[PDB]
């Protein structure tokens, strides 16, 4: 069939009409970003030759190719260590959660470390670590930071975020209760604090339900961590291709060099050895170039991940769709076998209603404009509310300012302004 | 077929018509000896990378040698997940990573090897009715260096190759 | 060890050029690394064969160098795009992004020329000399709840004040810095107090 581009709807656009939400939704969005890949070191002397002094002696006339390949692979490995360090070692202190969990009804037990201690890892990170499945000069260099240390970094980031807001990202941690931190974040998205305080229990319940939905999605739905799986599959395919190319005739008589040595005298054998050396060197250069390109891509992804950690975990981001679909409130980082996972807590308006508006209000021959918000009408009376929530209040001189008369504003509406 | 490696007892059971077993991606794994018809697992003898951990010749000439992914029972001696370390004394303390060895192990200068410290551990005095507010501030100037370009190089291949 | 990035870039380029020049003097299986001696010693067919082998090796070395330069150029282009973004959003304005232009609250930035790069001096605001205080989400007065406008309620132990978040400047709780949005039965943690009416 032909692709359906999406649901087709016509917005009821008209002048002097607005849609204002009367309810909110707390949405947790999971984003997965690779941070690093497996560090592989290949010894070209052993890979191309395989314990043959005469093959090596023939290889010396090829110049310094092995040194370049080893230097490139070592640079890739130290690059992976650097990306992991930049993403996860943002903070310099290991903050710890208080023994008592009193966060105004918010539940963080599923993202904080548990007393069971499976290498000091949280339940969500346990789900992620269980959802990913992982001899000829090939070595696998272990990462500098182990899984437990990365988990400790993430736990410190969570502790700082839930006990100090964004203050610890700018310097010393300033303790603050989670209620006033959420109120500040609502002020960050243009919603007053009273909206939070009126519905603190509902916001906490919505957040807990969202965390539970993320739990269920990670437990049941497969291919959620497809990016990291694709990265490790590409690396495994590259290594498997290299091993398979090792077993190649390369236009010689046989793909094995010992039989060439045993089935030819040294003068004739040199030619076949040279041919095999050329083929294996070409295969190794192709693999190293592909690894360099993949490492650049992984480095770009990790730079993106560190930036997301920096202004989405260590602070609130005003950028649209950078850290979630909706008005961003905060984010939570979690470890992953070769990457990071951000749970973005965002504010989503819902249950919108139609209202009749006016750019300004004409009172006593003067034009009044709201300081913040919008003038709305429910059909009979005119009120002033805020943009992101429906909090109707009577029009007053305190929340309105006068900047002229009613003879210039297009769409002016006559009304009275209460003077307290 | 001529190979090199160590031979060990294998629990795998072969078939009577099958001589030798090949591992995935076409590499030899095991060969049954024709005399007593016994399955023997063949794995290559240990090879690795030799690395040198040094504080630099300006400070001292003492070094530590790291054999990567090598069990040093067949080659102070310390065993890490990255291999074996000789010439470094293991300690039970934890400091900032000076020389990154790997797998959470770092060396520092005698040469000592330890587990890296992720940072100073401090607990925030969290409470439901308590805040911390700064009464002062500092003006900090931070230097950030960003490359913008390299040297522009051109190669005339026709004369570069042979002149 | 502060200008490590620029020095590393210069060292990498110099090492690549030196490696290319050294690799020019490689036999690649030929009789000699110099073509004039090869022409002098050998007859035209054999000399042509050895020269052709040398051509293939040297061109292969040039391809590897060109590919490495392209990858390094891509990396340097990404770094330069980042530097241009930093100059635009921190020198030509104030950036609200956290840690994009230095630890702490960014105030301004000054660029400085470098031989093959740029140096940003980020001037930032770092809070210090912290003190404990006791807060409340709102203030209960005359059966109504008052919330701060752009501040926070704190108490030094006996009296309550309104202060801005990033600096300790206590002020008398009045109606000019608080707004009323309900009563005292839905807010968790409210405290009874008086609000000044000027
Ligand atoms: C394949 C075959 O004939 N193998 C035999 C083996 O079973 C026997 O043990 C040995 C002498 O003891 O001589 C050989
Ligand atoms: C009222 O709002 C609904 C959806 O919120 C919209 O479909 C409709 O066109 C609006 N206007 C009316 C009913 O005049
Ligand atoms: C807002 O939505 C929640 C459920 O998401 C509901 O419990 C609540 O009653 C709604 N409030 C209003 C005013 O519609
Ligand atoms: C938080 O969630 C966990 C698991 O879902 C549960 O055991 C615990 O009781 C919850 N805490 C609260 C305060 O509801
Ligand atoms: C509009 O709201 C006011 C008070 O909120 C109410 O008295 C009036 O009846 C409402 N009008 C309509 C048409 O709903
Ligand atoms: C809205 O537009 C209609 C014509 O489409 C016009 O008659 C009306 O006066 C306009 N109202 C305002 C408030 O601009
Ligand atoms: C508003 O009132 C003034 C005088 O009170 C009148 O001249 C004007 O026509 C009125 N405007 C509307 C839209 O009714
Ligand atoms: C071979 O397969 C049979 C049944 O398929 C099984 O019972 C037996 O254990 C297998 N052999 C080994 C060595 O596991
Ligand atoms: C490094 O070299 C300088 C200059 O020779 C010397 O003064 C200094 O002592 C050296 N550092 C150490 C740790 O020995
Ligand atoms: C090294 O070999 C010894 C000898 O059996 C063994 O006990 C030890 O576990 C080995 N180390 C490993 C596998 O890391
Ligand atoms: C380090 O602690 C372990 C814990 O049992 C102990 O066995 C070992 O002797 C200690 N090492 C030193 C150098 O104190
Ligand atoms: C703040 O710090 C400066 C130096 O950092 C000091 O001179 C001053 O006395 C401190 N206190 C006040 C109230 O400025
Ligand atoms: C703040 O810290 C001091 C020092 O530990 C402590 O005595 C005090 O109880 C804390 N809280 C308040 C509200 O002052
Ligand atoms: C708190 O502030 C009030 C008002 O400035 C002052 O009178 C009092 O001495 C301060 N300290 C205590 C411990 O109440
Ligand atoms: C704060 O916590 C203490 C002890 O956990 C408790 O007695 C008090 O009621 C709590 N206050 C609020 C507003 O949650
Ligand atoms: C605040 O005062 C009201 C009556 O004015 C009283 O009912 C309530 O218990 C008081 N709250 C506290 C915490 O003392």
């Amino acid at each position: 069939y032909t692709m359906s581009l999406g649901a087709e709807n016509s917005v009821a656009y008209s002048n002097n009409s607005i849609a204002i939400p009367t309810n909110f939704t707390i949405s947790v969005t999971t984003e997965i970003l690779p941070v690093s890949m497996t560090k592989t070191s290949v010894d070209c002397t052993m890979y191309i030759c395989g314990d043959s002094t005469e093959c090596s002696n023939l290889l010396l006339q090829y110049g310094s190719f092995c040194t370049q390949l080893n230097r490139a692979l070592t640079g890739i490995a130290v690059e992976q260590d650097k990306n992991t360090q930049e993403v996860f070692a943002q903070v310099k202190q290991i903050y710890k959660t208080p023994p008592i969990k009193d966060f105004g009804g918010f539940n963080f037990s599923q993202i904080l470390p548990d007393p069971s201690k499976p290498s000091k890892r949280s339940f969500i990170e346990d789900l992620l670590f269980n959802k990913v499945t992982l001899f000829n000069g090939l070595t696998v260099l272990p990462p500098l930071l182990t899984d437990e240390m990365i988990a400790q970094y993430t736990s410190a980031l969570l502790a700082g975020t839930i006990t100090s807001g964004w203050t610890f990202g700018a310097g010393a941690a300033l303790q603050i209760p989670f209620p006033m931190q959420m109120a500040y974040r609502f002020n960050g998205i243009g919603v007053t604090q009273n909206v939070l305080y009126e519905n603190q229990k509902l916001i906490a319940n919505q957040f807990n339900s969202a965390i539970g939905k993320i739990q269920d999605s990670l437990s049941s739905t497969a291919s959620a961590l497809g990016k990291l799986q694709d990265v490790v599959n590409q690396n495994a395919q590259a290594l498997n291709t290299l091993v398979k190319q090792l077993s190649s005739n390369f236009g010689a008589i046989s793909s094995v060099l010992n039989d060439i040595l045993s089935r030819l005298d040294p003068p004739e054998a040199e030619v076949q050895i040279d041919r095999l050396i050329t083929g294996r060197l070409q295969s190794l250069q192709t693999y190293v170039t592909q690894q360099l390109i993949r490492a650049a891509e992984i480095r770009a992804s990790a730079n993106l991940a560190a930036t997301k950690m920096s202004e989405c975990v260590l602070g609130q981001s005003k950028r649209v769709d950078f850290c979630g679909k909706g008005y961003h409130l905060m984010s939570f980082p979690q470890s992953a076998p070769h990457g990071v996972v951000f749970l973005h807590v965002t504010y989503v308006p819902a249950q919108e209603k139609n209202f009749t508006t006016a750019p300004a209000i004409c009172h006593d021959g003067k034009a009044h404009f709201p300081r913040e918000g919008v003038f709305v009408s429910n059909g009979t009376h005119w009120f002033v509310t805020q943009r992101n929530f429906y909090e109707p209040q009577i029009i007053t001189t305190d929340n309105t300012f006068v900047s002229g008369n009613c003879d210039v504003v297009i769409g002016i509406v006559n009304n009275t302004v209460y003077d307290p | 077929l001529t190979g090199t490696g160590v031979l060990t007892e294998s629990n795998k059971k072969f078939l009577p018509f099958q001589q030798f077993g090949r591992d995935i991606a076409d590499t030899t794994d095991a060969v049954r000896d024709p005399q007593t018809l016994e399955i023997l697992d063949i794995t290559p003898c240990s090879f690795g990378g030799v690395s040198v951990i040094t504080p630099g010749t300006n400070t001292s000439n003492q070094v530590a040698v790291l054999y990567q992914d090598v069990n040093c029972t067949e080659v102070n001696v310390f065993q890490t997940r990255a291999g074996c370390l000789i010439g470094a004394e293991h300690v039970n303390n934890s400091y900032e990573c000076d020389i990154p060895i790997g797998a959470g192990i770092c060396a520092s200068y005698s040469i000592i090897a330890y587990t890296m410290s992720l940072g100073a551990e401090n607990s925030v005095a969290y409470s439901n009715n308590s805040i911390a507010i700064p009464t002062n501030f500092t003006i900090s100037v931070t230097t950030e260096i960003l490359p913008v370009s390299m040297t522009k190089t051109s190669v005339d291949c026709t004369m570069y190759i042979c002149g």
